[PDB]
């Protein structure tokens, strides 16, 4: 989470440290990233 | 706003682009005349770095401008880079000018330029010019092309061609439709031409400039 | 690599194009997590100090980074070089809470205070910008009160914002902003 | 030699909830029985939900007399636990140090009047961005529902969870006299020889109900 | 004229036409957080009948308008049907804007405008105006497009966000390339908005007018 | 590395003490060290 080279458990259980996320029932910039062709509208010669 | 048809030629590094494309045209040959000769003993090698475009300019194709205009350009010619230092520090060698040729002014002119790339010659008969359609050549214009574009093998008369007073290459385009600015079009079209020499290979060397 | 332009869909290009290969980066410093996790030492105003961010410089690392993702979550790690016993208070707790040693109070040592903070907001998420100078009352990460305190820096933790904004940066002049680096 | 060791600076500062143990210095001692022992509980609001307690009132009395006249509103007040009828009672006696929650609170009927006294009563629950009726008509219109004394007397009615956070707080301003929580109100119907009778109401912690983060802060 | 693209876009009865299409984009998010949360206590509703198309008028993309006029529109916004009658009975709720901008001249013009959809805000820097490209958002160029669209999610600071005094959503086009009008070009364009507030629900409710 | 007899794993994780050597695709000395003979260019006597 940003610099955290702990060998150990930090000591103070899990609970403790952070704020546990409950669920409920890069995310997107990388699925808009990972797709962006560096083809050609025409094609290729010489 | 048609069939639709783009493309891009990469020439070493450099690489010229267009939209109105046309296409092209290879004439004489497509190939290359067995550059391992007798006359280069082995003494020949491969030297593709110097193998891409530079710009030169033609005329500038103006409504008056007569039908025949066809400013010349022969090939080769100076170059203030690789491939003409080249030619200072060889004797014998051969290539092949690319050639992408583009003319802008829009989608809404008249007239046409007619570009061919023509070999060993000196001068042309007027009554010749009803014949470029007999050597590499294309056909320009306004309402479904912007660029030309040909490519051109190796004639020579000889295998491995000297450049230093001798030049095989020439390139012609005369004016086979005059311009009409009309309503709406353009104003004017300066011609320029693209060129690349590939598939080259040296023989030979001289001492140095000292 | 041309395309059509008008449509904004992601149309990147790169190296080989015209020549040229492609490497293998290693962005492990631009990962948002990692950049966000080193603390910020903002003005302690005081004593009685609202865990808020956008109190923090708008120009530094943290507190920039900070101000380009408009949602965001994440924890706190404080600092406070102090006097008295800092006595920290959850969030929507009475100003007035905030006094009590029951209540987290702690106990002076030598010389600031290194505790960890839940992120502690009713809302599911949190932001820089409510569109609802102006920003409300339950976007405080608790709230700090000692007799003196003098350095507040506030360690983000386990970042992870949502949605972007501007960067921009020192406006140049020359085309080329020129400012003494290190030299041997 | 020996292990070495950072005697790192701000670690270990007395914290009034360190995690951590101290040190036991007496040991071995053996305490006497608990055995099921009476009404034990762990959890507040166990309590809070397993027995519901009336509420505070205008003069102070819990229940309520039916009026006579067009004014039927019996009740109408600031939805959050500020409510001074709660604030008192047994979970707003202690929701005082927990600064958010959620879930759901209770609102028991119960009725004492002759038989000879048949009334019919209402509860309507409006939220934030509008004042409360004083109108069943107008109120009709909020999430509502109406009943009228039989054989069974009492009547729990569940009131619902809405707030943009899944929480808001328990504390209040004034900045939040448009509460972020609603003004929950209930009215009167018609009746029968059922005026000045007592319509007591309480109040237990729904299913729904959740409180937390401590918060200590003088309080009498 | 081209490789050809049309596209009908139905909301309710509602139906946003084009042929200038180029397509559109979603951004930051294609879904919706689970609108089934804790706050609304199942005491919420879907009233998919008023998510539709209505008309509302941006500013006037003009000659001069400079290079920064970015006609702003908050979403939500003034309605004098459903959607609106929706957020006087109600305090809590969440959609997400469709949508479709148009803006005719014709395929004559210079210049260009830039579309965006942004959440919550107060006010932008100049200096920032270099970077809508972050957000939600189209760009139109007669040349290719007299159409934009860009279909907004839900983001609010909430699942279910309260509108009597609160709006996430602005949206803004401030001119990138100024307007030329030119030879036979179009005198004006008057960019025209098209908006549609898309998977809502409701939960919570007020007494009467009364 | 010169004077490090630690037993354990220095606590602080591995791409933390040092910045890690990325590849790509005594050395030599040693190379031309051992490699000298003591040889004679005739032939021992005696």
């Amino acid at each position: 989470s940003g610099n955290t080279g702990s060998i150990i458990n930090n000591y103070y259980m899990q609970q403790y440290q952070n704020s546990m996320d409950t669920q409920l029932g890069n995310d997107w910039f990388s699925k808009l990233a990972s797709s962006a062709f560096s083809g050609l509208f025409g094609a290729l010669l010489a | 706003l048609l069939e639709d048809r783009i493309l891009t030629t990469r020439n070493g590094h450099t690489t010229s682009t267009t939209q109105s494309s046309v296409g092209v045209t290879y004439g004489y040959a497509t190939a290359e005349d067995f550059v391992s000769g007798p006359n280069t003993s082995g003494l020949e090698t491969r030297v593709a770095q110097a193998e891409r475009f530079f710009k030169t300019h033609l005329f500038d194709w103006v409504t008056s401008d007569p039908f025949g205009r066809c400013h010349l350009l022969e090939l080769p010619t100076d170059h203030k880079g690789v491939y003409g230092y080249l030619t200072d520090s060889y004797a014998y060698m051969r290539n092949g000018w690319d050639v992408e040729v583009t003319a802008v002014g829009n989608q809404f002119n008249g007239g046409c330029l007619l570009v061919a790339m023509v070999p060993e010659l000196c001068s042309i008969q007027k009554r010749e010019l009803y014949q470029l359609t007999l050597f590499p050549h294309q056909f320009i214009n306004p309402r479904t092309n912007m660029t030309a574009h040909i490519t051109v093998p190796f004639v020579g008369v000889n295998r491995y061609d000297q450049y230093k007073v001798h030049k095989p290459w020439t390139l012609v385009v005369m004016v086979v439709a005059p311009l009409t600015v009309n309503s709406e079009g353009a104003p004017q079209i300066k011609v320029y031409a693209n060129i690349a020499p590939t598939n080259v290979h040296v023989a030979g060397e001289f001492p140095s400039k000292e | 690599t041309t395309s059509a332009g008008e449509s904004a869909d992601p149309v990147t290009a790169t190296v080989e194009n015209y020549g040229g290969e492609t490497q293998v980066q290693r962005r492990q410093h631009t990962d948002v997590s990692f950049i966000l996790d080193r603390f910020v030492k903002v003005t302690p105003k005081d004593q009685i100090n609202v865990l808020d961010l956008m109190q923090t410089p708008a120009h530094t690392l943290v507190g920039a980074l900070l101000r380009t993702a408009t949602y965001y979550f994440a924890d706190l790690e404080v600092a406070v070089k102090h006097e008295g016993n800092l006595t920290w208070v959850p969030n929507g707790a009475p100003e007035a809470a905030l006094d009590n040693t029951t209540n987290p109070t702690a106990y002076h040592k030598a010389p600031l205070t290194r505790l960890a903070l839940p992120y502690t907001a009713p809302h599911r998420v949190l932001a820089t910008v409510y569109n609802g100078r102006a920003l409300p009352t339950s976007f405080n990460y608790g709230a700090i009160k000692a007799t003196r305190v003098t350095e507040l820096l506030y360690r983000m933790k386990r970042a992870e914002t949502y949605c972007p904004r501007p960067l921009l940066a020192i406006h140049p002049d020359q085309a080329r902003h020129k400012q003494k680096i290190v030299a041997p | 030699g020996i292990f070495p060791v950072a005697c790192s600076d701000g670690y270990g500062g007395l914290v009034t909830t360190d995690p951590k143990t101290a040190d036991p210095a007496y040991g071995k001692v053996f305490n006497p029985p608990r055995n099921m022992l009476p009404g034990r509980f762990t959890n507040f609001l166990d309590v809070a939900e397993a027995c519901p307690t009336f509420l505070h009132f205008e003069g102070d009395v819990p229940y309520v007399t039916t009026k006579t006249d067009s004014d039927r509103v019996l009740a109408q007040f600031d939805l959050s636990l500020a409510a001074k009828h709660m604030s008192n009672t047994f979970l707003a006696g202690l929701a005082q140090y927990y600064t958010q929650y959620s879930g759901t609170i209770n609102l028991h009927f119960m009725f004492t009047g002759p038989t000879d006294a048949k009334a019919r009563y209402m509860i309507a629950y409006a939220p934030p961005g509008m004042e409360p009726p004083k109108t069943p008509e107008a109120a009709a219109h909020c999430i509502h529902a109406e009943w009228d004394t039989g054989l069974n007397s009492k009547f729990t009615f569940s009131i619902p969870y809405l707030s943009a956070a899944d929480y808001a707080y328990t504390a209040s301003d004034t900045a939040e006299t448009t509460n972020v929580q609603g003004w929950v109100c209930l009215f009167q119907i018609t009746h029968g020889k059922a005026d000045g009778d007592a319509l007591v109401v309480l109040a237990s912690a729904g299913k729904d109900f959740e409180l937390r983060l401590p918060v200590d802060a003088r309080t009498q």
